[PDB]
DNA sequence: GGGGTTTTGGGG
DNA sequence: GGGTTTTGCGG
DNA sequence: GGGGTTTTGGGG
């Protein structure tokens, strides 16, 4: 049995392909979560694991609107409590966004979250980056592994095997290690993207434009 | 210059004081706050090094040192644990019944590492060597300086941590708790065990599978870069790890940005039983084969004994480097790691194919044995992960007509088309080695730009 | 007082 | 000092 | 000059 609830419902996101509607219906449940940090990066902790999660321009107007002696951007070491949300999968770049891994990231969408605020939490481990989780990190390369495989297995076809004769009785034979290349897909640039999860869109607000809107 | 022993440094004069130390633990360099890092160590010489036995249980007895300073690169980093370390200006007063030497680097205070070994860690790593039996192989400040009168000190000290090493355990039970007991600490605690493997998850990435004295198996993830001392068959004194409850698949150890990864002199009494007695273990991944998706990695090679002291080399050199790099161009055997995505071709029958020696030609054996001598011609496609995120799959070669790789399924090539028990065998490796966590470490010879799998054998 | 530095006698 | 940073995959 | 430190104004 699963304790960190973060864990479990990314866990469970990957496990079918982005596929939210998949994911078990009694983990949809609200997210009450304390809040490591606000700025420069929002994040928030099940009591194992932290993530970030990404408010849209409706989620921030609605908790302004019920709470107007409330700033997000000072909300650190205050726990919030998230009513609506939902998970979809997106294609980042892992070299600038650290809360993702293998250039692909699992977002936690913030539809509408209340301040409980002064509400003092139990006391537990010091949140880690799931994204930096042991199970997690190989959570996520079986599921590029299943993809890769798959798309090898499209990509690749006719047996081409190098002719024996190129490696036996070559002793006056000189080649080029780059006739072992194969292009593991139809893929376009030059790291891989054929996957078949859709990769979810919603329009999201970055933590900078927020902290411009409470304080610019 | 004055140095003190441990012991006998004065409690009361709160004066800058000198010394000479052995290091039995070290946390890593850590930052505390928007200016300040800190190295807490334990401190040990001739006048203090053991509890008072006789009812002490053997346990060591030692001195604390706590070193302050504005930057990172201002503080030591352990790797090993028994070599030396050099003070200077370091206050003494009492700490909760222990004497506690604090010296601050960012004002005054400077420090000074010598290798107990021939070499360094990091020397050993390179295979570099050492500029004299008196040269610090890292020290704070822009200038360290050794007085004639010191030699002795050092060399003296030297011996004596052989000699400690060699007869106590210095690193005693008290110290560390058993993996199998790990679940029950209510906060973080120390481990000693031997690296049963050093698995590259990543780009930056290593997962250590450890196992201590108490037979429990443990997985942690070690950073290349702050820990690039780790090698498979060695023991380590992890300082400060935790017991992930959120694991389920696998037991699994949490470390801190303090937490360290400290292995032993080469006489060390405890590192030294602790390889002989700690085995490596199969269990996990033998279990793991019964499991539709394992989240364990799985080794399914070994290699030859005598490629064992060979360094490793990834796909990013072997198949982008190879004819670039002047030194990879002056070797032609290889060794590396990687996990098989797709194998050609297709059809496991055709595995093996009957090779006509005069014609350096071979043959399908599906119209029967009039084609030659029976040999493997497999085609690897493969990946690691220095080429994990590219759009490439690289291939490597088992072609076996000169005896290279002959034996690496452990079954002698057959007509598959007629020979049952060896078609299943070869079958059943064919989904081990596609299966997900499945990976080979294997040695290689470069023929006419391509790789030949050799000396290699699965061992499942 | 004493470093490294230059400030080369004096701040906080 | 047996501890919790950003440099957020040495810190 | 400016730190850290305590010398709390002044050495070389
Ligand atoms: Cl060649
Ligand atoms: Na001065
Ligand atoms: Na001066
Ligand atoms: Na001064
Ligand atoms: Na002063």
């Amino acid at each position: 049995q699963q304790q960190s609830a973060f864990k479990q419902l990314y866990t469970e996101l990957f496990n079918n392909e982005g596929d939210f509607s998949k994911v078990s219906s009694n983990l949809k449940k609200p997210l009450k979560c304390y809040v490591k940090e606000s700025y420069p990066h929002f994040l928030v902790t099940d009591g194992y694991f932290f993530v970030a999660p990404y408010f849209t321009k409706e989620a921030v107007n609605e908790f302004h609107a019920k709470f107007p002696n409330v700033n997000i951007v000072d909300l650190t070491d205050k726990v919030i409590v998230i009513n609506n949300w939902s998970l979809e999968l997106r294609r980042v770049n892992s070299a600038e966004v650290f809360t993702s891994y293998a250039n692909l990231e699992a977002r936690l969408i913030v539809h509408s979250f209340k301040p409980n605020l002064q509400e003092r939490l139990n006391p537990t481990r010091y949140p880690v980056n799931l994204f930096r989780d042991d199970e997690f990190k190989t959570t996520i390369q079986h599921f590029r592994h299943t993809a890769l495989q798959a798309a090898i297995n499209k990509t690749v076809k006719g047996d081409n095997l190098v002719d024996i004769s190129k490696v036996a009785d070559a002793a006056g034979k000189k080649g080029k290690v780059d006739a072992g290349i194969v292009k593991a897909s139809a893929s376009k640039g030059d790291e891989f993207s054929d996957f078949s999860f859709k990769e979810g869109n919603t329009a999201t607000l970055k933590i900078a434009d927020i902290f411009v809107q409470e304080k610019g | 210059y004055e140095y003190v022993e441990l012991a006998k440094a004065s409690l009361t004069s709160a004066q800058p004081q000198h010394f000479y130390a052995v290091v039995i633990d070290a946390t890593f360099p850590y930052k505390t706050n928007q200016e300040r890092y800190i190295c807490s160590l334990k401190i040990v010489d001739p006048t203090l090094y053991l509890k008072q036995q006789k009812g002490a249980g053997d346990a060591s007895d030692y001195a604390t040192l706590v070193l302050y300073a504005k930057r990172f690169e201002d503080l030591p980093i352990i790797h090993r644990a028994g070599d030396i370390i050099r003070v200077h200006r370091a206050t003494l007063r009492l700490y909760n019944g222990q004497r506690q030497f604090n010296a601050n680097v960012f004002y005054s205070s400077s420090w000074a590492l010598f290798s107990t070994d021939k070499r360094s860690v990091t020397q050993e790593i390179n295979n570099q060597d050492a500029v004299s039996d008196t040269t610090p192989f890292s020290f704070s400040s822009k200038h360290a300086t050794i007085e004639k009168n010191e030699i002795s000190i050092l060399q003296n000290l030297r011996k004596w941590a052989n000699q400690y090493f060699s007869s106590y355990s210095v690193i005693s039970s008290d110290m560390y708790t058993a993996l199998n007991k790990a679940q029950a600490q209510k906060g973080d605690f120390d481990v000693v065990a031997k690296i049963l493997q050093v698995h590259e998850l990543d780009e930056y990435t290593n997962e250590l599978k450890l196992k201590d004295a108490s037979g429990q198996v443990f997985y942690t993830l070690s950073l290349k870069l702050k820990f690039p001392h780790v090698r498979t068959g060695e023991v380590v004194r992890i300082r400060s790890a935790t017991y992930d409850e959120t694991s389920t698949q696998k037991k699994v150890l949490i470390l801190s940005h303090y937490s360290n990864i400290i292995t032993f002199i080469q006489s060390s009494k405890l590192a030294k039983e602790l390889r002989a007695k700690i085995q490596d273990d199969h269990s996990v991944e033998v279990a793991s084969l019964k499991k539709n998706v394992s989240l364990n990695a799985v080794v399914l090679t070994e290699v030859d004994k005598k490629h064992a002291a060979l360094p490793s080399t990834s796909l990013q050199d072997l198949f982008h480097h190879a004819d670039s790099d002047k030194e990879l161009q002056a070797q032609d055997t290889f060794r590396t790691q990687f996990y098989v995505t797709k194998i050609e071709p297709s059809d496991v029958k055709e595995w093996v194919k009957g090779y006509d020696r005069k014609t350096k030609k071979s043959s399908s054996l599906k119209g029967a044995s009039g084609k030659g001598d029976n040999i493997f011609q497999v085609q690897f496609l493969v990946k690691d992960a220095s080429t994990q995120l590219n759009n490439n799959t690289y291939r490597v070669l088992l072609y076996t007509q000169d005896g290279l790789g002959a034996n690496f399924f452990n079954v002698k090539a057959d007509n598959l088309h007629k020979n049952a028990d060896a078609r299943k065998k070869l079958e059943d490796s064919a989904e081990l080695l596609t299966k997900f966590n499945s990976y080979v470490d294997a040695v290689v010879e470069r023929r006419n730009g391509f790789y030949l799998i050799k000396d290699t054998k699965l061992i499942y």
